[PDB]
C-alpha cells in the first residue's frame, strides 16, 4: 500500500500538471479563459478526498474530486454513478484512461505548471506509439526512464 | 512576437520579431549576425520575395502561424557579385524508418 | 548574444546564447559541433530551446514519432 501510493505520487509529480496546494479560487482563476477540456490536478481541500480534477467546461471551470480507498483511485462516486466507476492503482493512469476514452468525462489538454523537459516530451510521444519498450533501439538507462512513466499525457 | 527560422544554404538563424516590425528591420538583424548589408539580401516567404517596407504581419507571419515550437521559415539569398544567387535552402537530414513496434 | 550549433551533417544553427543555455551540457561546454546529432534532430532541439525560454498557458510541443527516439537520446545527452 505505501509502496503503491509512493509510486502513484511519483508518477503524479512527473506529469508537470500537478499543482499541489492550489486553492479552489486559484484553480478557477487559472482555468477561467482556458479552452474547454483544459484540466489540472491539485490537492482537494475536502476531508474525504485526496485530489481534485479542475477542468474547464463550456459553462466555466468545475471540480471533480478523486477518491482514494482500498489502495485504489476512482472519480467522485457522489457525482458519478458508483457502479460505472473504474478503479486504478495509479491516478495518472486514471487521468490517461479518461483522456483516451474521449479520443463521458471531457478531458483534453493538461495545464502545465512549467515547461516539461524535452526528455519527458519525447517519452510522451513514444508512449503514444508503443508499449513494447523492450524492442526499442535505446540504451538500458533510457528504457528504464520510459518504464517509469508509461502514460500518453 | 513572431518566431522565425531564417534559412540560407546550410545556415539557419532562430530569431523572433514583432508582427509589426518590417522586412528591412529583419534584414538589419541578419546583417548583425551574417555581416551582409540589407541591399545584398533578399527575403522570401516560400517563393515569394518580401518587400522591405511591409511588416511581417502583412507578409503572413502572424503570432498564430509562427510559434516558438513551430517557427515560420524565411528564405534568404545574398548578392553574388553582379546579381543575386538563386534562393536555395538545403533540406535537413531524413529521419530513419520507425521501429516496427512504433507501427 | 548568439552561438552556433553544428549538426553531424554540417547544418549550422545560430541561436541566442541564453536559449542554448537551456542545455546543461552546452552551458557546461561561440560554436559547438555535435558529431552525433543530425540536423533533423538538432533543428527540433533548437525549437525546444525557444519554447522552454518563452514558457519559463504553456502550449503543446509536438514531436513527430519518426524523430522521437533520436530526440530522446539527444535531449538526454544535452541534459534538457
Ligand atoms: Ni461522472
Ligand atoms: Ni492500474
Ligand atoms: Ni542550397
Amino acid at each position: 500500500q505505501a509502496a503503491r501510493l509512493a509510486k502513484a505520487l511519483r508518477e503524479l509529480g512527473q506529469t508537470g500538471w500537478y499543482w499541489g496546494s492550489m486553492t479552489v479560487n486559484e484553480a478557477k482563476e487559472k482555468l477561467k479563459e482556458a479552452p474547454e477540456g483544459t484540466f489540472l490536478i491539485r490537492d482537494s481541500s475536502h476531508s474525504d478526498y485526496l485530489l481534485t480534477i479542475s477542468v474547464k467546461t463550456s459553462a466555466g471551470p468545475t471540480n471533480l474530486r478523486i477518491e482514494y480507498q482500498d489502495g485504489k483511485f476512482r472519480l467522485d462516486s457522489i457525482i458519478c454513478v458508483k457502479s460505472k466507476l473504474k478503479q486504478f492503482d495509479s491516478v495518472v493512469h486514471l487521468i490517461d484512461y479518461y483522456v483516451q476514452m474521449c479520443k463521458h468525462l471531457y478531458l483534453t489538454k493538461p495545464l502545465y505548471t512549467s515547461a516539461p523537459s524535452l526528455q519527458h516530451l519525447c517519452r510522451l510521444t513514444i508512449n503514444k506509439c508503443t508499449g513494447a519498450i523492450w524492442g526499442l533501439p535505446l540504451p538500458t538507462r533510457l528504457k528504464d526512464y520510459l518504464e517509469e512513466y508509461k502514460f500518453q499525457v | 512576437d513572431v518566431f522565425l527560422m531564417i534559412r540560407r544554404h546550410k545556415t539557419t538563424i532562430f530569431t523572433d520579431a514583432k508582427e509589426s516590425s518590417t522586412v528591412f528591420e529583419l534584414k538589419r538583424i541578419v546583417e548583425g549576425i551574417l555581416k551582409r548589408p540589407p541591399d545584398e539580401q533578399r527575403l522570401y516567404k516560400d517563393d515569394q520575395l518580401l518587400d522591405d517596407g511591409k511588416t511581417l504581419g502583412e507578409c503572413g507571419f502572424t503570432s498564430q502561424t509562427a510559434r516558438p515550437q513551430a517557427p515560420a521559415t524565411v528564405g534568404l539569398a545574398f548578392r553574388a557579385d553582379d546579381t543575386f544567387e538563386a534562393l536555395c535552402i538545403e533540406p535537413f537530414s531524413s529521419p530513419p524508418e520507425l521501429p516496427d513496434v512504433m507501427k | 548574444m548568439y552561438v552556433k550549433l553544428i549538426s553531424s551533417d554540417g547544418h549550422e544553427f545560430i541561436v541566442k546564447r541564453e536559449h542554448a543555455l537551456t542545455s546543461g551540457t552546452i552551458k557546461a561546454m561561440n560554436e559547438v559541433n555535435f558529431r552525433e546529432i543530425p540536423s533533423h534532430v538538432l533543428s527540433k532541439v533548437c525549437m525546444y530551446f525557444t519554447y522552454k525560454v518563452r514558457y519559463t498557458e504553456i502550449p503543446e510541443f509536438p514531436i513527430a514519432p519518426e524523430i522521437a527516439l533520436e530526440l530522446l537520446m539527444a535531449a538526454n545527452f544535452l541534459d534538457c
